[PDB]
């Protein structure tokens, strides 16, 4: 299946 | 020369992925399969598979 990959903290916050 | 460093934490939630935190270094071994490559922890030696997208060239 597609890596799910953890999406880095959202745009750069905090 | 290849030596990547994770920019964030990561909790392997199996025991294929790895467990560490940003300022970890990891040799990445193989990086051609999906998104995910295969790292080794220079630290504690145990080789896994960690998010591409969360390694950087030094």
């Amino acid at each position: 299946p597609p890596r799910p990959l953890p999406v880095a903290p959202g745009s750069s916050k905090t | 020369v290849t030596l990547f460093v994770a920019l964030y934490d990561y909790e392997a939630r199996t025991e294929d992925d790895l467990s560490f935190h940003k300022g970890e270094k990891f040799q990445i071994l193989n990086s051609s399969e999906g998104d995910w490559w295969e790292a080794r922890s220079l630290t504690t030696g145990e080789t896994g598979y960690i998010p591409s997208n969360y390694v950087a060239p030094v």
